[PDB]
């Protein structure tokens, strides 16, 4: 049955008024940092983006280091080769003067062999001599 | 004259914003050009020019040109100046840390810039009204970055949010919870008043009352724009309450980080449907207390009032009201915090409620909107942290925001500040 | 966010790009001369995504064709819109990769990478608004998986802030053309998890059984299996091109999709299954489309998802249908397989519906999943990988072109790392 | 573009080169005196200003009378006079006399020839190797051009066609011993080598086409076909390619094991003309079966380490993977267990070309298959016995001592053969 | 490898050589002027081996005439074919050598060694390819023997990397009843054993026994010893004279037949065996010349076969013949008499068909055997030598030259170690 009407304001498109069914229970009302500033507020946006520059620095020396890589293993290649050709050519020049020496020492020791049998030859002649004329 | 600026920033803001300024235009009697056949309070959100046209005391940002370049070729492109129409070139990527850190960096002086030659043109500039959703990372990055530096270039100076919460049924991002914690955290201490909108309540209003059956954001818009008219009403006509953006604070926030007040409209009737009654003003007055005609979903019965403020527009008599709100008293507790009497600031605007010509909304005689300050606002801070705790317990998706240089400190922070803001629900409600 | 640079690396890569090409051309209605001759606006809203315009009323792919082998390149041109491609945009060597990735990495690759860089430096600087870049290669040859994770690293160090994407097709025994496929998969990998940020894992081994047991093809051909790859690449691309609120760019959808960096392996599903043969075909329901989800029979990669758990998943759905149908049908799925979805990402299916159906097709649905599942992929890999390796077979060829065994080691390795991780997140709970 | 080089050593392979290139002319169109009226045919043939097709090879023998048959016949005017290289007395059986004795007179002049075609190459791929094992010529001297060719061009691809010996047209009894000095060295030095077993090719001859006494031209024509498949995959673009790459990839697994098993199909008479047409499944089947083979050895009691089906005629896709599936069911074709996947397929266009009144029907598809497989071993353990039987008791060491060679190289070769041997059982080994 | 430079020295070695020119010149169709009247291109491929062309049309046999002796000289020119030679190549003393091999070796030989030099230089320095040489001679004698000898090792010593061949004819009791040719013949076999690469024991023992066992001739005379000579001649050198696979020069040869160096002495076999001027009308079959050139009663040396082992078999045929009937009926002979070849040396045995027949025969076969049963002949000089040496017999008529009995120990020494080496190798087993 009980409603305190308190009119507050009339205007030409407008009317307001405040409808009281109960006052407060509890009485004496209810029972703050600044500001920001400009300067704080640079700051913090200056430390991210830092934070998203130092990361995709660090993104571009890790690819950096990958195309060291790239760069080595193009070099270890081209080194493999180097040395297998290296290799090849010092197994190829000794095998062709190994195989010099050895053929040129058996026709050295099959002409020295025919070369004997010519002194011997000579000696038998000369046996042949003693034995001729110096006796009959 | 007490000059208001609007600010839509990202993709729903600006939406809504062409949804709200479209309704400006209809109730005050604006073409789409800014030519009117001509109570001078419409002056607060329109300046004129040289030309004898009308111009919305607004600048629209994004990230991205696609939704400001439809404003720029549409209906009210002559409307509004090209350099109130602020745009990047690439989005924040549903990432509050892109919005805030990254992109929005390139942008801020020049949206201040715009916004200060608007400041330039006030006798007494009352304040911002900012839009803008919580969920994508322009409208969660960029809106904190531009409140932080309003609260620098205007201080003391009144801000208040039309800010869409988010809903699964609409939504376009797995982070939109971590987008929603950081913005609110950021924003807080800078925002006066805030006027949250569930996009699932607003998506249900849709479907129940207007026969909608899958709800496109065009529904939504419409139907928010509504409740935005209802709240600016009384700064554009010449009303009897919050008649200036610093009342809007006086009678709504008893303390200045509980500030989100719960608005409920009725009636939403289909504009495709058979020949009916109107509705008295008994039955407008009952439907402010059903949790179905609520701009955010949460049970008032499980919370205290600390202020309500009841909004009439039309055909309304004030014997009709008190008459109507001695009845509801009768069978429903309604209750009030201890400090607070239990009562209404009531406000009739004579001006009619106005609907877009073939929309979804029947135009009605009479309308109201209800803004309570209710702790039962809490829950939707509730939902949003419980699903945040259960990706940042994982730290699914972080890399994210630490890859534009945000810190997992801030995670940490803006959460602690939400469980804080919970606690200040409970404690405010308590006796 | 507008401009999508293509690359197409060896010749899966070629096969499967050229595919792409025709069957984006005709639902964009695009003609093998570059000519618009559609009758739908959306056709064009976002035809800048793929396309260039160049002089007149032509429309050119922005897309570089690569190879260390000319023959693919000549098959391209002879191709049914194979003149629609920049004739400058053809980069090709005259010694191919061997079916060695060493030799796509590290040497014939190496030399031709450069010429490629340079191809991709035009088209990306002639863009307003770059996105990034996709790849399309197979994992298993040379070219494609060598030269074509070598064109990652290089590109990523040139444009570090865009996207990185890729189609890559897994190696399978079944459909298998040379036998080093495991050591060129695991190779590229190791490439994929660090230089990627999503990458579509298209296998092979899947491709072959859905042929073989669905679509009763007895002996399934490249051709057969590349009918699969371009409805896939077709549908999983329908968000980029096409007006919409969902993952509508590279950026948008791997916020989406991908809650970890190394976690970027994508399980794309499709239906209806269909045959090239098959021009039948009068079906298809949204509760038909939609249970197709959590079916192992409509994935592109060779794991069962009810093996694993979702972290994440896009949903797309083409053709005229009721939206209301579509989101009870999908939240449906979601609840009665609970088991099957993290408890510890809210809301992880995003789901959007495209009016244009693709050609043949009334109605379909593509799925990408970022599944726990995709494990086995890995695992059946790594397992081959390891077969070999063990025994140091055909090493020599890798070895021979300067590689360390220790970088097969680090490949291997990090490829069970993935492993590991994936089974933590199938295990974790929201205990919280 | 993509050349290859091709030498021809001694008379088995001058004589087979003389059918290669004749058939390779037939097949291109390329009349006898270069003329003709693809583009694939460049990588073997180098044109001149005069529009005259040239073989990039070279015919290198220590005696003049076979390549003077060349040089007096049909195809004289084929090749340039500085490609046919002669000397004035031969090796006599005798490697010793062909690697140095012989061989050191004449090696300078094939290197400097070789380095002149190899200055007309723009992508040089490598060199194919044409030689028997048994001859001094094609063994001694095959070798010393094998360590030179290394030296020249570093690791640059060197393939071999190997004619193994046979007795039945055997004409040294030191044959053995020559076949395993030249093995051991030029094991070091070749990247993968195809053998051809005379007493295979004498078989498949009088068993398939009813030649009672088999003589070289009927061994070279059938040998010719088999290369022609191998070299058909270089010298046009058909529907599957393989290069000089892609056969060592594919085929060896490791360095010492690169002996692939060649198996040709179908080897039909010129007479009956119901024997045909043969379905890509029966041409396949026929590779697995050990009468087709160009190695006498048993598959059956080996292991496949890798694959290689090189098609030509009227094939498809379709056909080849269809029967390569039927060949996986197969429980009697074991492969080893590191090899997941063991099949590479090549597919030309051109059905096999044959010589005008030669032994061969015309057939509209055939195949050539190269399997590495441990059974080969069989072959190399047949030569080993025959020379451990003479060098046991040094039979006939002196002719080889006596050019200045040491009985060490023979132990050390034969060892260097009993780590071959032991290679092949460890390969086949499980893990 | 073409020119042979053909030396026949002494009584029997210009006899046998005569008649070798004679048999030769018909079948190359070359008449006593020099004139080719023949009718086949197969003639004159390879005539450059035993012939250099003259001034015009003619064709002059490379071959030197030698004797201590004068009257052999005058009734080689008075021969069917003595016109054809050289003049200037008839180089003779006027002495003699008396039977004495050191009249021949150390005397009188080496007084006219020098004039014989003169003529074989000319010869060698000429050749395009020389081959080598090719000595006949007897070991009974004087001069074929010592001087034979001795021209030998004067020649090796000026052309040591050239093959150095003889026909040496073997003595025996039944036809020379000279008291001294098992000296002589055994200070000659141990000149042989050192420098000789080849050489065709040729034994009058087995000439006499086919003579008068065979032919039924009581009496036989040089006459007729010389036609079985001349017959053996053509046949073992037919693979020299004509175009062929097989032995087709004198170092292939000897690299085909000799295991050992000092293993160097042939046992030639012929079938038919045939008396002079005879026909005919009945040519031998295939298994019949197979089975008739491998038989005791068909050797030139008088050794049983079948007590020893073959080293190593050349086999030429002939005659217009079937090749496969000649591999069947030889391949059958080895594998039925599988205990009279060595086991340790594979595939020993070497056949080669010629079609042009000799004259007379419509068909025939010659056989070149490396056998360990040679050492019966060797066995049989070296009993006769050691019944004379044993007592010192006749030693004055050598010491007498100058010689000292050293020579003889240390020849017959070499000889009895030439026999034990081929017992070695017939006992040796492959195990
Ligand atoms: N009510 C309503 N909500 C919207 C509208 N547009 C987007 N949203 C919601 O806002 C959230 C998406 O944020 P947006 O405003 O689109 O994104 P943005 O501010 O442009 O930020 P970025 O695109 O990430 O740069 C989701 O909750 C959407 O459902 C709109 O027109 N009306
Ligand atoms: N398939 C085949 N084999 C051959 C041919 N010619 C010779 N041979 C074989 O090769 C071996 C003989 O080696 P050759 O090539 O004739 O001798 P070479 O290389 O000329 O060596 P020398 O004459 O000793 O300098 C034996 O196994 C013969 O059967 C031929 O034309 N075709
Ligand atoms: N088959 C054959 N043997 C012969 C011929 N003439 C001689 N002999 C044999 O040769 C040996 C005799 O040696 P000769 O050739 O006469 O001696 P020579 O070389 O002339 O030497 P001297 O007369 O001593 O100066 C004995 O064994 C005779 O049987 C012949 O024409 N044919
Ligand atoms: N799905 C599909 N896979 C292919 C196709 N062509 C080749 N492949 C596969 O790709 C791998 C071979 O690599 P490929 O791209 O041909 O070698 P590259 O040219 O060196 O890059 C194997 O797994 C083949 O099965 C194709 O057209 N479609
Ligand atoms: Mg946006
Ligand atoms: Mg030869
Ligand atoms: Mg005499």
């Amino acid at each position: 049955a009980d409603m305190e009407v308190i009119e507050l304001n009339k205007a030409t498109s407008g009317q307001s008024w405040e409808v009281i069914l109960k006052p407060p229970s509890f009485d004496g009302v209810p029972e703050r940092r600044r500001d920001p500033s400009l300067e704080e507020i640079q700051k913090k946006l200056e430390a991210a983006e830092e934070r998203r520059k130092y990361q995709e620095a660090e993104l571009l020396k890790h690819l950096a280091e990958k195309r060291e890589h790239e760069r080595e293993v193009i070099q270890k290649a081209i080194e493999e080769n180097n040395n297998f050709i290296k290799m090849a050519k010092e197994k190829l020049a000794q095998k062709m003067e190994s195989n010099k020496e050895n053929r040129e020492a058996h026709l050295a020791a099959m002409l020295e062999r025919l070369q004997e049998k010519d002194k011997h030859a000579e000696e038998v002649r000369k046996n042949k001599e003693l034995k001729e004329e110096a006796s009959r | 004259m007490r000059e208001c600026i609007s600010i839509h920033v990202g993709q729903a803001g600006v939406q809504i914003g062409n949804a709200c300024w479209e309704l400006y235009c209809l109730e005050h009697g604006i073409q789409p050009d800014g030519q009117m056949p001509s109570d001078d309070s419409f002056n607060t959100f329109f300046s004129e020019t040289g030309a004898g046209k009308h111009v919305p005391r607004a600048v629209f940002v994004d990230l991205e040109p696609t939704v400001i370049d439809e404003v720029r070729t549409g209906t009210y492109r002559q409307l509004f100046h090209p350099e109130q129409l602020i745009t990047g070139k690439e989005d924040a990527a549903n990432n509050y840390a892109r919005g805030h850190y990254t992109i929005g960096k390139e942008i801020i002086d020049l949206v201040l810039d715009r916004i200060r030659k608007l400041a330039d043109q006030c006798t007494g500039l009352q304040g911002f009204l900012v839009f803008h959703s919580f969920g994508g990372g322009t409208g969660s990055g960029f809106t904190s970055l531009l409140m932080e530096r309003l609260s620098v270039d205007y201080g003391k100076k009144s801000k208040l949010e039309f800010s869409i919460y988010p809903a699964p049924q609409v939504s376009t991002a797995v982070v939109e919870p971590y987008n929603s914690i950081l913005t609110t955290h950021t924003t807080l201490e800078h925002s006066d008043c805030a006027f949250m909108v569930d996009n699932e309540a607003i998506y249900d209003i849709c479907r129940r009352n207007l026969d909608i059956e899958r709800p496109t954001y065009t529904n939504l818009n419409r139907l928010i724009s509504q409740i935005v008219s209802s709240i600016t009403a009384s700064l554009r006509f010449d009303g009897a309450l919050n008649v200036d953006l610093t009342e809007f604070q006086t009678n709504l926030v008893p303390y200045p980080r509980i500030h989100f007040p719960l608005a409920t409209y009725a009636p939403v009737i289909s504009a495709e449907k058979a020949y009916h009654e109107q509705l008295s003003v008994a039955e407008i007055t009952n439907a402010c207390f059903e949790p179905a005609n609520q701009m955010v979903k949460c049970d008032p019965r499980h919370g205290k009032y600390m202020a309500c403020c009841l909004l009439y527009r039309g055909d309304v008599v004030p014997k009709d009201v008190n008459a109507a709100i001695a009845t509801i008293k009768t069978k429903r507790s309604i209750q009030f915090v201890d400090w607070c009497p239990t009562g209404f600031k009531v406000g009739i605007n004579y001006q009619p409620p106005t609907v877009v010509p073939g929309g979804d909304l029947a135009k009605v005689q009479r309308a109201v909107c209800m803004l309570s300050n209710t702790t039962a606002i809490a829950e939707a801070w509730a939902r949003l942290d419980h699903k945040f705790d259960l990706m940042y317990a994982k730290r699914a998706f972080v890399h994210w925001y630490v890859g534009e240089g945000m810190e997992e400190g801030e995670f940490s922070e803006a959460r602690e500040d939400m469980a804080a803001l919970e606690k200040d629900y409970e404690e405010v409600g308590v006796d | 966010m507008r401009e999508i640079v293509h690359i197409q690396a060896g010749q899966c890569g070629n096969q499967i790009g050229a595919k792409f090409w025709e069957v984006i051309s005709d639902e964009h209605g695009i003609d093998p001369t570059g000519s618009y001759h559609g009758d739908s606006d959306l056709q064009l809203e976002r035809i800048n995504v793929y396309y260039n315009e160049a002089t007149g009323n032509k429309y050119v792919p922005r897309a570089i064709l690569v190879d260390l082998e000319p023959g693919t390149m000549d098959s391209v041109r002879s191709g049914p819109f194979g003149q629609i491609f920049r004739p400058d945009n053809f980069v090709f060597g005259q010694s191919g990769a061997g079916n060695n990735w060493a030799k796509g990495h590290y040497t014939e690759g190496a030399e031709l990478v450069d010429s490629v860089l340079d191809v991709v430096r035009k088209e990306s600087e002639s863009c307003d608004c770059l996105q990034g870049f996709q790849l399309t290669h197979s994992l298993g040859g040379g070219t494609g998986s060598g030269m074509g994770t070598l064109l990652i690293s290089k590109i990523r160090e040139e444009y570090p802030d865009r996207i990185m994407n890729t189609f890559s097709v897994m190696p399978s025994p079944k459909v298998s053309d040379t036998v080093v496929e495991p050591y060129n998969a695991t190779l590229s990998v190791h490439q994929l998890v660090e230089n990627t940020d999503e990458t579509y894992s298209i296998d092979n081994e899947a491709l072959y059984d859905i042929c073989f047991r669905t679509l009763k093809l007895t002996t399934p051909t490249y051709g057969d299996l590349n009918h699969l790859v371009s409805a896939t690449m077709s549908g999983v691309t329908t968000c980029l091109r096409f007006p919409g609120q969902l993952n509508a760019d590279l950026r948008k959808l791997a916020v989406n999709m991908v809650p970890f960096p190394r976690l970027h392996f994508f399980m794309p599903g499709f239906a209806p299954l269909t045959s090239r043969g098959s021009q039948q075909y009068r079906a298809l329901t949204v509760p038909e489309l939609t249970q197709q989800m959590f079916d192992s029979k409509n994935m592109m990669a060779a794991c069962d998802p009810r093996h694993g758990r979702y972290l994440t998943v896009a949903t797309i759905f083409r053709g005229r249908m009721s939206m209301k149908e579509v989101d009870e049908q999908m939240l449906n799925i979601q609840n009665k397989n609970s088991s099957y979805f993290v408890e510890w990402i809210p809301n992880n299916v995003k789901t959007a519906v495209c009016d244009i159906p693709p050609r043949g097709l009334k109605m379909s649905s593509t799925f990408i999943g970022n599944s726990t599942a995709i494990q086995e992929l890995f695992k059946r890999i790594s397992e081959q990988f390891t077969a070999m390796f063990r025994r140091k077979a055909f090493l020599h060829w890798y070895t021979g072109e300067g590689m360390d065994e220790m970088e097969f080691t680090e490949a291997e390795s990090n490829m069970n790392d993935l492993v590991s991780e994936y089974q933590q997140y199938q295990d974790a709970t929201a205990d919280e």
